[PDB]
């Protein structure tokens, strides 16, 4: 007994498995032309336009529902293209073709299939070849904005923020990563562990333009996590010789003061300690 | 006709002909491309000067004021540039030598002769 949910979501997953076991399984100039492979690989580049379309205009409600029950699924015993197999053809696509492999990482996230093993291939969680940095960088760009949208998942919060910290800042000129960080800000607890993340990364963030996108993503951060801001604004990154960036950690650290004893004295004391106190005016003298 | 005076150490001479390439590009390329790339050099020379030798407010242009409210074109360089102004300004010799050291890959030969001779002006 088919659905016919069940009838039109294997026909368009496993035509993607039909355009992909060529571009990597056959030979360049034996079997295929070259003006042959522009068009080739470029029925696979309108093909995956048309899943994304399906997946979130949500006009197609019934199509949607379908592949998240398929992708969690095994093979009928191997009589199908199995999301285990159909993924080992596509990280060795990340070289040769590094357009559709940005492509390929929407798809994944939009079923419910955030899958860690898939996703640190992709980002190198702890010269350079030059075609990858396309999808690595490409790819980080595209989960955050999954998880800007659906932030009540706070499993997905605390995994990027922590591997990912020269990254996560270095891109702040996006529109999908411009608004994972102002989330954070809106968050209590999420903010607090984005700041851990400096503390440990600071020996790579001197270079003259990383530096300079650290406080605009340090700009305004949460009220009741403004004590830890002003522990790094003092111990690490004021130290720095370049005057237009000791002068601009002055007016960062001026206005964390300000805001807060027209706030609550009981709040804040229990933020900023009185034995953390003594110590930061110890290293300016 | 700038990389002439310089050896020549006309460094005042120097101010005049760096104004007149500035005021051509604001009336023809805006920048286009070949006037692009003209534009980048005398924003980083002007300034370079400015500190070498600090006019006063009397012989201090209208073109001339408006650059150092700026400061006090890439995105690697645009940031070093507001920081040396700052020092010179504030007579901070340890801020001034650890960025000849990291402004040295940045400028070619003709500007990297005019940050040699601020450094030594001011210490």
């Amino acid at each position: 007994k088919n659905l016919p949910e069940e009838t039109f979501s294997r026909f368009l997953l496993q035509l993607v498995g039909i355009l992909l076991e060529d571009i990597v399984t056959k030979q360049l100039k034996v079997e295929m032309s070259e003006q042959q492979h522009t068009f080739y690989c470029q029925e696979l580049g309108t093909l995956l336009m048309c899943l994304i379309h399906i997946f979130k205009s949500g006009m197609f409600r019934r199509i949607t529902a379908a592949a998240t029950r398929l992708f969690r699924s095994d093979g009928c015993g191997g009589s199908f293209y199995t999301l285990d197999s159909l993924n080992l053809r596509a990280r060795s696509m990340i070289t040769t073709h590094p357009a559709l492999v940005l492509l390929w990482c929407q798809i994944l996230l939009l079923v419910n299939h955030t899958d860690y093993r898939w996703w640190a291939e992709v980002q190198q969680t702890p010269l350079g070849m030059c075609n990858r940095e396309i999808v690595r960088r490409g790819a980080l760009i595209l989960f955050c904005d999954y998880v800007c949208q659906n932030l009540h998942d706070s499993e997905h919060l605390t995994w990027l923020i922590v591997n990912h910290i020269q990254d996560l800042i270095s891109l702040s000129h996006e529109p999908p990563v411009q608004d994972f960080i102002s989330a954070v800000h809106r968050n209590s607890a999420a903010s607090g562990l984005f700041i851990q993340a400096i503390q440990s990364r600071c020996e790579n963030l001197s270079t003259p333009t990383m530096l300079k996108k650290t406080l605009q993503c340090l700009e305004g951060i949460h009220l009741s996590q403004s004590g830890a801001v002003l522990t790094l604004y003092v111990d690490r990154l004021l130290c720095t010789p370049f005057r237009v960036l000791a002068r601009m950690v002055d007016i960062l650290a001026c206005r964390r003061v300000e805001m807060l004893l027209a706030a609550n004295l009981q709040s804040s004391m229990a933020q900023l300690p009185m034995e953390e106190l003594n110590r930061i005016q110890e290293y300016l003298q | 006709a700038a990389s002439c005076q310089l050896l020549a150490r006309d460094y005042t001479g120097a101010l005049a002909v760096f104004t007149r390439m500035q005021r051509l590009a604001r009336e023809h390329g805006s920048a286009l491309g070949a006037f692009s790339d003209v534009l980048v050099r005398c924003e980083v020379s002007r300034v370079l000067l400015l500190l070498l030798l600090q006019p006063p407010p009397a012989k201090l242009l209208p073109e001339h004021a408006q650059t150092l409210e700026k400061y006090s074109l890439p995105e690697e360089l645009f940031l070093l540039l507001q920081s040396l102004v700052m020092a010179t300004h504030e007579k901070d010799t340890e801020a001034i030598k650890s960025l000849q050291v990291e402004m040295w890959p940045l400028l070619t030969a003709e500007q990297n002769h005019l940050l040699h001779l601020v450094l030594q002006e001011t210490i």
